[PDB]
């Protein structure tokens, strides 16, 4: 099932501190007498004050999409007929294809299963219709059984 | 104090309409069975609220502040939109604290909520539900006469 | 003081106990009803609101059994009750807070009574009222729990904990039913009012909520110096019921738990009749909320 | 049926994390201002952009030919700034901090009771002719470099406004002090605050306790009017409490809430307790 | 492939419940009133009664909370207007000296 | 039912090669026969490493604040009654009150619902009382409904 | 957020922001209500002996 995410805002990130690109600056105060005038006052205010200027830094991110893009990823990506991944480069890897090795060293692209797969459309895909949904890794059944012998 | 079920709500109506879809009240209040309990029931249907607020009187600093001046969460968050940042920061000014040991004078609020369900008021002697018909659907009076309806 | 102090997060991390469903031991003893995720406790806290002075208007129920549902009859009567101010007592919190130090308090202002007839017919009600008040038409009532209640005290690290019953007609009984209890959490009844008692969990003995039974070692019951009740040789070990093994030389132990089979047995048989033919889940019905099988967790 | 007042207490807190500027970073600190030594040091802010400056204020609007300028009491606004994202050049940019009386807090959960319904914040004090009135100052201050020469400018650049305000935490706690030395000094910006911990309180189940039971010294009586005889006898080892709980059990099913007797059940979370 | 060698930890939790103890030649709840009270009543005698209980370790006073299951009934008559009669009975451990 | 949110620890992000910040500098080896002194070692070490003095840097955030302000934001805020929204700036919309332009492209201010409202108290706001709670766009059967006809 | 007012290409733009549409499902009712006619006299259904 897929309804998108509920994304309608920003998330901005900030610094450690808030502020982070400070700049100096000095006491500045009215000259008496003449209008306009204008003079430097160092008895009291300390000769360097760190002032910023504008906003402040941030960093930009979307939650709801990245959790969704994981999770979607995650399960039905690394699950799909075999007939769809491909090798790894200049990596030790196994040749039967039924050991651990050769299903765990094996990569498949995540652009066949991403955010945007039938958008707003209840649907289970084609090629996972023939490949069992019990051996998944929410068998809750089987979940059970592995944790009561113990981890 | 005719409020019960600590809602808005006088006994009255309460008895009435528990009878008028239980036969229950006579005898004490009580869950009814989920069998005899279905989606568009009274009962299934019935959720009281109730909060409190600051007082506008008796506490001595109320200040009305409207929605253009209120700046919690100042300098990070847009400005009546939900734009970009904005803003530097300094500690806040709303809401008042109703909790703590500066807590200011408050009032309570309450009212109950029910919907999927329409208001039921049976035609019987004492509103029990004895049958397809009733007693009072009988009787001479309202069954060989003439009336008006207000 | 708890809310002040401050541990580590280093002692429960993402990496303790990693795949297993376990539960940390320290954990164990500590009652889980004092939390922030009762959901009964934060309905209960949100029903009368979230500010701190707050005016209140309920209706409290009778309880006791003896006149739960007694239909009454004509006349004039007194009833008389009384009623506790304590705030420790009839307020619960989440943490455990003496409320009398922190300093709240609560204040009556008036009480009124409430009652419903029935609009029945007069010589209906005649009639009835007459044939009721018959002597051979008595009103009969029994209580739900019905025992005898006997608390003992046990010091700490005890191991052996003996109790004596001097003798005694034993006619029409039916049987025993134990559990355990923490000290500074029981109060202590008996009078108008209580000090010395400073705590706020959930008063365990007194609600339900009981959180040790996890640790018992075994029970042994005497008649007159020289029965070992039940005797005659049933059970595994004849003498008395041992409910948990530590060291196991002879595989007594089932359902991959450390329960003797015995106790797995009486169990069954004293909540649901079975166990003569077999072991399957009892169905819903007779296997209500506080029931045996429904709050069983092994774990390893 | 009762009615009567209820003080919770001053440890009242039922809700998870705090409520006041909840996004702001756990270290960031107020603009504040202390002292040293025997000077005096600033740290601040200025988000809005200006126009020109004068002795007088800040330029804000026009009307007319003559300037405009802003309130002294609640502007400029915290919570407004420049919209657009690539920085440009800016001039006359003000700002808002707090004199070195009040002390120094982080911004996690940071309070100040409103004054004045235009929404602006500062402590009234009794001017010296009977009326009340607020104390706010104003500095101004330009680029370093640009105090080597000639006065023939030195415009300012930057205005701050000074304030006082009676901040305090009512929910969260410092988590770290770096140094005993009370007063305000340059260590204090080192400290960091955490939220309280949440705190229900209600009344019990089924209301146990708030009616006697199981106790001669204040059994309840129901007699006969005339004859005043007891119809209700207790003895004290039978607690009845244990009793309507189980009883309620089982004749039905606690799991559902009731309200007319707060008819709820304690259960904890299944996830809790096993991990 | 690198895994220490390991012991094994088994438990059970059982929170909310009490043990119990019926009283039958059986186990088997099959009445209110089972036979060993019957039997007890046919004897006709008296007894003395002792129990032992070896608990888990703990760092805290606490208290053991025994219940025993028994019968309890009350019974009322009204004979007039404005009177009522109650005559309550509990056993085994009766509470009346009438 | 607002209960807050569980943020009693941080949330960190950091850079991604590690360290980002840090300077330059030079081997060094004791000055033998000295009792102190040190002299420059070339001979086997680069005369110029990378080195950072100090903690890491790294930028903070606040998750589950964010997550529940979403949330609010988007499944409740919008829903308000028109009284309550304002037109947007230099942009066109259409005159009839009803049609799904004109909804779409109102604005509402996030300040008037956000997680600093009614704090602890289950509660409903006077403003959705009567609005019908019904027209809603997590409706699960009429979602149920649009997806059985495709999308 | 459209900084100006105008149109074309110019800097003043170059600074604007997007917002996502709301949700909008359209679908037939439950138990297709309405899709047959009842209670009118206009459009009374029959159903009788040839
Ligand atoms: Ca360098």
């Amino acid at each position: 099932e897929n309804h998108g995410t509920e994304d309608e805002l920003p998330n901005y990130c900030f610094p450690l501190g808030g502020v982070i690109n400070t700049e100096t600056l000095t006491k500045v105060k009215p000259k008496t007498g003449q209008e306009n005038g204008w003079e430097k006052d160092a008895t009291e205010f300390s000769d360097k004050n760190e002032i910023r200027v504008g906003n402040n830094f941030a960093m930009e991110i979307n939650l709801n999409a990245n959790l969704w893009r994981n999770f979607l990823y995650s399960n039905i990506a690394l699950y799909l007929p075999d007939k769809l991944k491909y090798s790894p480069s200049n990596v030790k890897i196994s040749d039967n294809p039924n050991t651990y090795d050769y299903m765990n060293k094996r990569v498949v692209a995540p652009g066949l299963v991403d955010c945007y797969i039938n958008l707003g459309a209840r649907w289970s895909l084609d090629y996972m219709d023939n490949v069992n949904p019990f051996n998944h890794h929410r068998n809750a059944g089987l979940r059970y059984r592995s944790m009561l012998l113990g981890n | 104090g005719y409020n019960v079920a600590q809602c808005n709500m006088t006994k009255d109506w309460f008895l009435v309409q528990m009878l008028a879809n239980y036969n229950i009240g006579y005898q004490g209040f009580y869950i009814p069975e989920s069998y005899k309990d279905r989606m568009y029931s009274f009962f299934r249907n019935f959720q009281p609220m109730s909060r409190q607020v600051v007082d506008d009187t008796k506490y001595k600093d109320y200040q009305q502040v409207g929605i253009l001046h209120q700046h919690n969460n100042s300098g990070f968050v847009g400005y009546l939109a939900p734009t970009m940042r904005e803003g530097q920061a300094y500690p806040a000014n709303f809401p008042y604290p109703l909790i703590g040991k500066t807590a200011v004078d408050s009032i309570t609020q309450k009212k109950f909520l029910c919907d999927r369900t329409l208001w039921r008021i049976p035609f019987s002697s004492n509103f029990m539900s004895m049958g397809a018909l009733t007693d009072l659907g009988q009787n001479l009076l309202y069954a060989n006469s003439a009336h008006a309806l207000d | 003081y708890m809310n002040k102090r401050v541990v580590a997060p280093g002692l429960v991390d993402c990496y303790i106990n990693l795949g297993a469903r376990w539960s940390l031991d320290y954990m164990d003893n500590v009652n889980p009803f004092n939390h922030h995720r009762n959901a009964g406790l934060r309905y209960r806290s949100m029903l009368l609101g979230n500010g701190r002075y707050v005016p209140f208007h309920i209706q409290v129920p009778q309880k006791f059994f003896a006149i739960k549902n007694l239909l009454l009859l004509p006349g004039s009567y007194t009833y008389e009750w009384n009623f506790r101010k304590d705030v420790n007592m009839v307020l619960q919190s989440s943490l455990g807070n003496d409320l009398r130090v922190d300093g709240a308090s609560i204040k009556f202002d008036s009480i009124c009574l409430y009652a419903t007839f029935f609009p029945m017919a007069h010589n209906t009600a005649s009639t009835l009222e007459a044939m009721l008040r018959n002597d051979t038409n008595d009103q009969s009532f029994n209580d739900y729990l019905s025992a005898a209640n006997m608390l003992y005290p046990i010091p700490a690290n005890a191991t052996n904990v003996p109790i004596s019953i001097p003798s005694r007609n034993w006619a029409a009984f039916r049987g025993w039913a134990f559990t355990r209890l923490k000290t500074k959490e029981t109060p202590s009844l008996g009078s108008g009012y209580d000090p010395y008692y400073t705590y706020s969990g959930s008063i365990p003995y007194l609600d339900g909520t009981f959180y040790l039974n996890h640790t018992f070692k075994k029970v042994a019951i005497t008649f007159d110096s020289s029965v070992s009740w039940p005797g005659n040789d049933r059970l595994l070990t004849p003498n008395e019921f041992e409910i948990k093994r530590s060291v196991d030389g002879e595989g007594y132990n089932v359902a991959q738990c450390n329960m003797t089979k015995d106790w797995f047995l009486v169990q069954m048989l004293a909540n649901y009749n079975i166990g003569y033919q077999g072991f399957y889940i009892p169905e819903s019905y007779k296997d209500r909320m506080y029931s045996f099988f429904r709050n069983f967790q092994p774990m390893s | 049926d009762i009615r009567g007042v209820l003080d919770r207490g001053p440890t009242f807190k039922p809700y998870s994390g705090t409520a006041y500027n909840a996004l702001a970073p756990k270290g960031a600190p107020n603009p504040c201002e202390w002292d040293e030594a025997q000077k005096t040091h600033v740290f601040g802010q200025a988000p809005y952009s200006g126009i020109n400056i004068t002795k007088e204020g800040i330029q804000i609007g026009v009307e007319g030919q003559t300037p405009k300028y802003a309130d002294k009491t609640f502007q400029p606004e915290p919570q407004i700034g420049e919209s657009q994202w690539y920085e440009t050049e800016i001039n006359h940019a003000a700002g808002r901090v707090l004199k070195k009386t009040t002390p120094m807090k982080p911004c996690y959960g940071s309070y100040a009771k409103p004054t004045n319904e235009n929404g602006g914040q500062g402590i009234l004090v009794k001017q010296q002719n009977g009326k009340l009135e607020s104390q706010v100052e104003m500095q101004f201050f330009s680029t370093t470099e640009a105090t080597a020469g000639n006065g023939d400018n030195l415009t300012p650049k930057v205005v701050l406004y000074s304030e006082d305000v009676d901040i305090e935490t009512p929910d969260t706690h410092i988590s770290y002090m770096p140094t005993i030395k009370e007063g305000n000094s340059r260590e204090l910006m080192g400290q960091q605050s955490m939220p309280n911990r949440p705190n229900y309180i209600a009344f019990r189940d089924n209301f146990i306790g708030l009616m006697y039971y199981n106790s001669t010294g204040n059994m309840g009586v129901l007699a006969g009017q005339a004859s005043q005889l007891n119809a209700v006898v207790d003895l004290q080892d039978r607690n009845t409490e244990l009793s309507y709980q189980l009883l309620l059990d089982s004749i039905g099913d606690r799991t559902r809430y009731f309200s007319m007797w707060n008819q709820a059940v304690d259960s904890y979370d299944p996830d809790v307790r096993i991990i | 492939k690198t895994a220490v060698d390991s012991i094994t930890q088994k438990k059970f939790l059982c929170d909310r419940t009490l043990w119990r103890i019926p009283f039958s030649s059986n186990f088997m709840s099959m009445g209110a009133l089972t036979d060993l009270g019957q039997n007890l009543l046919y004897a006709n005698s008296a007894h003395a009664l002792d129990m032992t209980f070896e608990v888990d370790p703990m760092d805290e006073p606490t208290l053991l909370y025994v219940l025993f299951e028994v019968f309890d009934v009350v019974r009322v008559h009204r004979p007039h207007r404005g009177v009522i009669e109650t005559v309550y009975l509990r056993t085994p451990f009766s509470a009346g000296n009438a």
